[PDB]
């Protein structure tokens, strides 16, 4: 339970100067917070539970360390651990008035300090002195003779799940704090809790899962909003740090610690993200811790072990924190970009990106833009579209094995009809792996996609071979003309091939060729482009 | 081998013999994608299977929507370089898509270009101010109710589209062609969806519609669609049918959006048509009251008239301001209520919005007024060099980004209209704006400009001057170090407005002297209480006494601290002259002069500055 | 100036004249919404619970919940034989809204709203006292009850901060204004309402509310207004007891003023009207005495010196 | 640097000058073909006064080279190009410029 003042009694936030040992009064935020709590322990272990009476000798407890209150010679009044917390020290009784001024009761005994109205003066029974406090937001108290009157101190209950949050606290920092402790022992010392520690993950994971959507509304939103509390009753207590910093000592390896450990460590390292993750789901003050602290998550987002777990991680600090899409720059985007580049289209990558390039409602322009300048451009890397004319190829109804030539008078072309310049190719291919499906044939598909395929014409006439475009010159240096004539020529076992456009060379050509394959004609074509064949109408001889 | 699409449609061979004369028809084209790092195309159709790059894609179309990003445009001309003009027509037009991206590329459709000019155009669309030109005076309430008239007018800036030119501001598209497209599109949907046949087109309806009517709806909303094709609109929907149709809880959210802008074009309308009548009555009675600041409440008393023969005038109008989509919309919304249990909060939020502006469109009209504004038919080009600038700054509301607000709170500052006509200024809510951008900046100089511009929207009325004077506790609690001269611009005339504020702003104001024991800022704060306090002429005594309490404890030999500033930066001694100063400005309240008295306690500080010539 | 003019004309004609009684629309729209897995009015309320139920810090102000929370507020011997079929007329409109969840709906609202005193927490306070109105035991049964089955522990953290602010009235802003208590109204009768038909058990909730993690007192905190209200009363007479002759303003104000504090002292009597004998414990031995007393000595001069001219005797009566 | 090369005959006679207006369809691929722009996608032909350096200094003075009605190959340097800039969300830096133009009209 907290000891509201009229403001509430507390100690130092975590991580503290101080070794979170000196108490003090504190109003704002920590009302809230776990380390405003205080277990109430009567010394007795039986009937401990019994309505607390006036006057009753009882050490109070600070739940988050799990340190008992004391009077101290050696720091003066003083939160201290158990080990040192011999009874004489420590004892403490609730009382109506500041005069001065027995017999126990095994039962429940007597109802008498209500919460909240039942004003309590603190005194400790070793000395008789009282909890007054000295007279920034730190109200210092410590133990004195007297004590002016306002130094009252009415209760007030801790809720049930918060209180379990806050012994959860002290479990949790128990088990990590020595886990990292053992880290470090073999960190100097090339060759630990560890199920113990891993249980404790999962828990807590499962601690923090977010409510369900099948949920109705209500219920959703109150199991949100008690998320959203435990969560920053992680926050307070240094939980995040405490992640990692155990996030911190186990990146240094991808593995000193026995193998009998080092084949859970990459449960336990990735489960350690998905239980940060949980932390920075939904509040936004955790993500404001991590705004800056995003370069680690990005070198960690370049891990590749754990992989994916600080992605999402990454991701629950940019859906909810417009600091964090602030503080980004170029070298962290194009990590992300280059872990798009390293994992392949995962989408959630994609997802992570336009969470950067918008933050609920404002826009982060310089974002956007380098969001751009580090993808769009290269195009290389994801799905660039187009929309592509159709090529179909048609053939005369025989092949080829001696020597052979065929004419293909142009009829009808028409250059840029649609978008693209209409498709042309002409020359021969085997049998044996040409297969012009219409529909998409690599690049963008068409004749002269294959090594199987020998063409010729489109486009400054000249040639196609494995995809590549080679411009082999020619005396009229044109395309196909409505009026033009193709010639194609080609001989058994030699390899050669020649063209000629309107009965006149267009030079040598490709050579090597396999015979595996039967060679025929092929004229491919697009639009409403036609053509006459020639297998010898021949207009050249 | 690899399963794939047999192409929905494909050529036409048109071979014979002789020469064998092979031939074709017509044009048929893939929307293919490619995959550069297999350096494999595909036509997008087939990717309606291999559907984890169906997510992939239509992430990248997210991405795409989002790197637009709202209010952006240099970016949107690179997507104009990948996701190319053609292809998202061509993704419109075909009715095979896979829905997600179906939707998502007329969520680019939108984006790309319709997006930020709808921005531009959706908050003017809220404003009212109509100029008085012979156009709007025959428009009438009632035609000679229906919505989409030709002769909305007001002023509503136009549409800027940069053509996406690519050698060397917002991309371009054929606004009327793709206005037919989007139309036939809502044809083809009603007419298919009416025979119930169930391709259904994005395999769902939701993707059948939502997209479409969305497009259509900013579409709408922009303006585009010239009487006739609104009637298109309209026919579909009520007809008087879309609107009757079976629905998913999610298209009844775009029929929401869509009848939302047939009822505020309808405000439009009304509110236009009640203006012509100021013109078409006010020109009326100022002959009446030429036949024989207080002007306006003499009008007032042409006001009392309901409880001089034109009153009967005003006696029909009013009952013209009484007012079928009325029957409709609220049939409909009740109807969607009543049968359905609608879930999803939105398409409900949008419901009884719609229902609301059903059973009270002249309280509708009666918000709708303020924002309203005549306009003389000379000066509006102005204004329309105005209300452009702060679509910028109204750009700039949701986000370098400081020269485009800098360049445009001095062209307002240049213009006629900002002289002529405060009261439209203020009706806009644009200081509002302003001050708001001015804080999403402090948490530079660009602060600065902005402050010139509240400064001065201090100086051109005192009436405004109260409009900035309702923000100052957020404008001192914004001011951790220059807004607070603004607010000493908002104190620094009325002395109505002086006795207007509150305690707790110069509280604030003292406690930020508190918190400078350590300088300028203190100054600052004293010249913002200087102002707080001296008024024109003998200082106010109801703020200066408070004033002085409060600064019995927080701004804190001090006479010594002058001559050791002297010895030398020299801005406490300004700090010191400042106090001394506001301590000047201070004079039941006898008890107070001993209070400064007991800080004559100065004389030798006359010498010393004297001698520090 | 034809421009100023006209622009003036509409700042005229919307001065007047607009303000028609339209607003009896607002009633019939709520039977259009009664009209029939629930029905479109149930729907709009338990919409409006959707949002009272988020979480967002501070609730931003829905123009559509003021505007439709406002319109459930307007939506609610023959003389004595009219009376029981007006009365029943207003428990039939009451129910009408009741069975559709709205009280727990403003219920939520004002839990939600908490400590700010927005004009939207005003309309929940219309709406709420337009349900409870006259009084009605099943509105504040399930009110009750939806207190008791969901310990919001918030609700009156809400009305305990928004109290602490509320409305008071002030020496020197009047001696400023020289050259709002509407929501208290609202509010104290809300609270009056709340407890209503003598609801021994809702008295001694608000006295406490057991089942919360945090009991608060309304009483002690009502009590607490009604203490600084007769201090600033007090003043307010020291500001006038020299003056005999009192301005319109003081005479206006103050009145006001009247109101309020007539509002509380009817809370505060609402809230022992029963005896519930825990409640006359608490506010017992509450700073009430204080305040009566001060009360008396406002009462006792002003309730001379009023009486010495007949202008003041209307200010005096109240 | 640039190096216009002759796709299909046009007149061979009206060669762009200093104040035409030169009225062109085009298509824009980089070294890798990757299309990056395309004029008859948008079906409207492009209008750029020569020699007014509204366009890139390649497509400047390598169009000259072109002819009425010509179709030409225009494998703009980088240079004079968008240069080591790149043109930014579209062309990377030092992207060597591959043109399909078509030079309908001078006007």
């Amino acid at each position: 339970l907290r000891l509201f003042h009229g403001e509430c009694l507390t100690i130092s936030a975590a991580d503290s100067d101080d070794q979170r040992r000196l108490v003090y009064y504190e109003g704002g935020a920590v009302c809230t917070h776990a380390r405003s709590l205080w277990r109430l322990e009567p010394l007795r272990i039986s009937w401990s539970g019994s309505h607390l009476r006036w006057g009753q000798p009882l050490r109070i407890r600070h739940v988050t360390t799990g340190r008992y209150l004391a009077l101290t010679e050696d720091q003066g009044l003083v939160v201290v651990d158990a080990c040192k917390a011999h009874t004489k020290a420590t004892s403490f009784c609730f009382r109506v008035s500041k005069e001065k001024l027995k017999r126990d009761v095994e039962g429940m005994g007597p109802p008498e300090i209500k919460y909240g109205e039942s004003l309590c003066f603190v005194q400790h029974v070793a000395s008789g002195l009282w909890l007054t406090y000295a007279a920034v937001l730190k109200k210092k108290a410590i133990l004195h003779q007297e004590g002016h009157m306002d130094d009252a101190l009415f209760l007030t209950r801790c809720q049930q799940e918060e209180s379990q949050a806050a012994r959860m606290i002290h479990s949790t920092a128990g088990l990590y704090n020595q886990f990292i402790k053992g880290l470090d022992s073999f960190s100097g010392k090339p060759r630990l809790p560890i199920e113990a520690v891993i249980l404790s993950l999962q828990d807590l994971i499962g601690y923090f899962e977010p409510p369900s959507e099948e949920l109705q509304h209500e219920e959703k939103q109150s199991k949100l909003r008690s998320l959203r509390n435990r969560q920053s009753l992680f926050q307070e207590e240094g939980m995040l740090s405490l992640v990692l910093n155990c996030i911190d000592r186990l990146n240094v390896y991808t593995t000193y610690a026995g193998e009998e450990a080092a084949e859970s460590w990459k449960e336990i390292v990735n489960l350690l993200y998905e239980l940060l993750a949980s932390l920075i789901r939904g509040n936004r003050a955790n993500c404001a811790l991590f705004s800056t602290n995003l370069d680690w998550v990005v070198s960690k987002l370049d891990r590749l072990e754990a992989s994916s777990g600080i992605l999402e991680v990454l991701y629950c600090v940019l859906i909810e924190s417009p600091e964090v899409l602030n503080i980004i720059q170029e070298n962290h985007i194009k990590s992300i970009i280059s872990l798009l580049d390293k994992h392949g289209r995962n989408h959630k990558v994609l997802d992570v990106l336009c969470s950067l390039c918008v933050c609920n409602g404002v826009a982060v322009r310089s974002n956007q833009d380098l969001i751009t300048e580090n993808l769009l451009p290269g195009r290389e890397l994801l799905l660039q579209t187009n929309l592509i004319n159709y090529v179909t190829s048609i053939r005369p109804n025989i092949f080829v094995g001696g020597k052979w030539y065929f004419e293909v008078m142009v009829d009808e072309v028409v250059p840029f009809l649609t978008a693209q310049a209409t498709h042309l190719r002409v020359g021969w291919a085997l049998t044996e792996g040409y297969s012009p499906y219409p529909g998409g044939g690599e690049g963008w598909g068409g004749n002269g996609v294959g090594d199987d395929l020998y063409s010729y014409g489109f486009d400054g006439l000249h040639l196609w071979t494995g995809h590549v475009a080679r411009p082999v010159t020619s005396p009229g240096q044109h395309l196909l003309a409505p009026e033009d004539v193709v010639s194609c020529c080609l001989d058994l076992s030699v390899p050669s091939i020649s063209f000629r456009i309107n009965g006149c060379p267009v030079q040598g050509v490709f050579e090597a060729f396999n015979l595996d394959g039967l060679f025929f004609p092929v004229v491919s074509f697009s639009a409403g482009v036609k053509v006459r064949f020639l297998l010898g109408e021949f207009k050249f001889l | 081998r690899m399963p794939n699409h047999f192409l929905q449609v494909e050529t036409r061979r048109a071979g014979e013999r002789l020469g064998w004369a092979v031939q074709c028809q017509d044009p048929l084209t893939m929307m293919a994608l490619h995959i550069p790092e297999e350096n494999r195309c595909m036509d997008i159709l087939e990717l309606s299977e291999r559907l984890d790059l169906q997510r992939f894609h239509s992430h990248t179309l997210r991405l795409y929507r989002a790197v637009c990003a709202l209010g952006n445009n240099r970016v949107a001309h690179a997507l104009c370089s990948h996701v190319d003009q053609a292809q998202l027509l061509h993704a419109l037009e075909d009715a095979h898509l896979p829905g997600p991206l179906r939707a998502g590329y007329y969520d680019l459709l939108i984006s790309i270009h319709l997006e930020s000019a709808c921005r531009s155009r959706r908050s003017m669309l809220s404003e009212y101010i109509v100029p008085l030109t012979p156009e709007t005076r025959a428009i009438t309430l009632f035609p000679p109710g229906l919505p989409g008239v030709g002769v909305t007018t007001s002023l509503r800036p136009p549409h800027h589209f940069s053509p996406p030119c690519f050698v060397a501001l917002s991309p371009a598209i054929p606004l009327e062609a793709l206005r037919d497209k989007a139309l036939r599109m809502l044809g083809e949907a009603v007419r298919d969806g009416g025979q119930h046949a169930r391709d259904p087109v994005g395999g769902s309806v939701e993707f059948q519609f939502v997209p479409v009517l969305k497009l259509v709806s900013t579409l709408l909303v922009m303006g585009i669609f010239g009487d006739e094709d609104v009637k298109q609109i309209l026919k579909m929907i009520e007809p008087e049918g879309l609107l009757q149709m079976k629905l998913p809880e999610s298209v009844k959210l775009q029929m929401c959006n869509l009848l939302e802008y047939f009822c505020d074009q309808e405000l439009q309308h009304r509110v236009e048509s009640l203006a012509a009548f100021a013109e078409r009555y006010v020109d009326k009675l100022q002959a009446n009251q030429r036949s024989r600041d207080f002007h306006q409440d003499l009008l007032a008393h042409c006001g009392i008239q309901l409880e001089t023969s034109l009153s009967s005038r005003l006696r029909s109008l009013l009952e013209t301001v009484r007012l079928s989509l009325q029957e409709l919309v609220s049939h409909m919304v009740v109807r969607w209520a009543q049968e359905d249990y609608v879930q999803s909060p939105e398409l409900v939020r949008a419901m009884f919005s719609l229902l609301h502006r059903q059973y009270d469109g002249l309280g509708e009209l009666l918000r709708a007024l303020p924002r309203a504004y005549t306009i003389s038919p000379s000066s509006v080009e102005d204004t329309m060099s105005l209300l452009e600038c702060l679509g910028q700054i109204r750009s700039l509301l949701i986000v370098q980004e400081e020269n485009l607000m800098i360049q445009s709170i001095g062209n307002i500052m240049n213009n006629k209209v900002f002289y002529q006509h405060p009261n439209l200024m203020r009706a806009l809510g644009m200081h509002e704006t302003v001050m708001e951008v001015m804080v999403n900046v402090l948490g530079p100089k660009m602060v600065t400009s902005c402050c010139r511009f509240l400064c001065y929207f201090c100086r051109i009325s005192r009436q405004n001057q109260r409009s900035m004077f309702d923000h100052l506790s957020y404008l001192l609690e914004n001011s951790g170090i220059t807004p607070l001269d603004v607010a000493a611009a908002s104190v620094i005339d009325n002395n109505e407005l002086a006795l207007a504020l509150q305690e707790q702003d110069l509280e604030k104001v003292v406690s930020y002297l508190a918190g400078c024991g350590l300088p300028c800022g203190g100054e600052r704060y004293l010249d913002f209480l200087r102002f707080a306090v001296f008024v024109n002429g003998e200082s106010v005594e109801e703020n200066a006494n408070v004033v002085v309490r409060l600064l019995i404890r927080k701004p804190e030999g001090l006479l010594a601290a002058i001559e050791e500033a002297i010895r030398i930066g020299h801005a406490i001694m300004s700090f010191y002259a400042a106090l001394i100063d506001l301590l000047g400005r201070c004079a039941e309240a006898l008890r107070i002069r001993a209070i400064l008295r007991s800080l004559l306690d100065d004389l030798v500080g006359i010498i010393s500055l004297p001698l520090q010539i | 100036p034809t421009h100023r003019a006209c622009n003036m004309f509409l700042e005229s004609y919307k001065a007047a004249w607009i303000l028609t009684e339209d607003h009896s629309f607002e009633d019939r729209m709520i039977d259009d919404l009664s009209k029939a897995k629930p029905d479109p009015l149930h729907q709009l309320v338990l919409h409006f619970s959707r949002t009272a139920l988020t979480e967002k810090s501070k609730l931003d102000e829905d123009y559509l919940y003021m505007a439709y929370a406002d319109i459930m507020a307007k939506s609610c011997e023959v003389s004595f034989e009219e009376k029981e079929m007006e009365k029943q007329r207003l428990l039939y409109q009451q129910s009408r809204l009741h069975t559709r969840g709205a009280a727990e709906m403003v219920l939520q609202m004002i839990s939600a709203c908490k400590g700010e005193t927005g004009a939207m927490v005003s309309s929940t306070l219309k709406l709420g006292i337009s349900i409870l109105n006259g009084g009605n035991a099943e509105v504040q049964q399930k009110m009750l009850d939806y207190l008791k089955d969901k310990k919001e522990v918030g609700f009156f953290q809400s009305i305990q901060a928004l109290m602490q602010t509320c409305s008071v009235l002030d020496l020197n802003a009047f001696e400023r204004q020289n050259k709002d208590d509407e929501f208290t109204q609202d509010l104290f009768r809300f609270l009056q309402l709340l407890c209503e038909g003598h609801n021994n058990d809702f008295q001694n909730y608000l006295r406490t509310q057991t089942g919360n993690t945090t009991t608060i007192n309304i009483i002690i905190c009502t009590v607490d207004y009604l203490l600084r209200l007769q201090e600033s009363i007090s003043d307010f007479y020291w500001y006038y007891s020299g003056k005999d002759v009192i301005e319109e303003q003081g005479k206006r104000n103050f009145s006001k003023a009247m109101s309020v504090a007539k509002q509380v002292f009817n809370s505060l009597t609402e809230y022992i009207q029963g005896p519930c004998t825990g409640n006359q414990q608490s506010l017992a031995h509450s700073r009430l005495w204080d305040a009566v007393v001060g009360f008396l000595h406002v009462f006792a001069h002003m309730m001379m010196k009023l009486a010495q001219d007949s202008s003041q005797i209307e200010l005096l009566k109240e | 640097g640039v190096q216009v090369e002759t796709i299909s005959p046009g007149d061979g006679r009206t060669f762009p000058k200093r104040g035409q207006t030169c009225v062109v369809h085009y298509t824009g691929m980089l070294e890798d073909g990757k299309k990056f722009d395309s004029s008859r996608d948008r079906n409207k032909p492009f209008k750029f006064m020569l020699g007014k350096q509204e366009v890139i200094r390649g497509w400047e003075e390598g169009v000259a080279q072109m002819s009425v009605g010509q179709r030409a190959k225009l494998t703009i340097s980088p240079d004079y190009a968008y240069g080591a800039t790149g043109h930014p969300g579209i062309i990377p830096p030092h992207a060597t410029l591959v043109f399909d133009v078509e030079l309908l009209k001078l006007e």
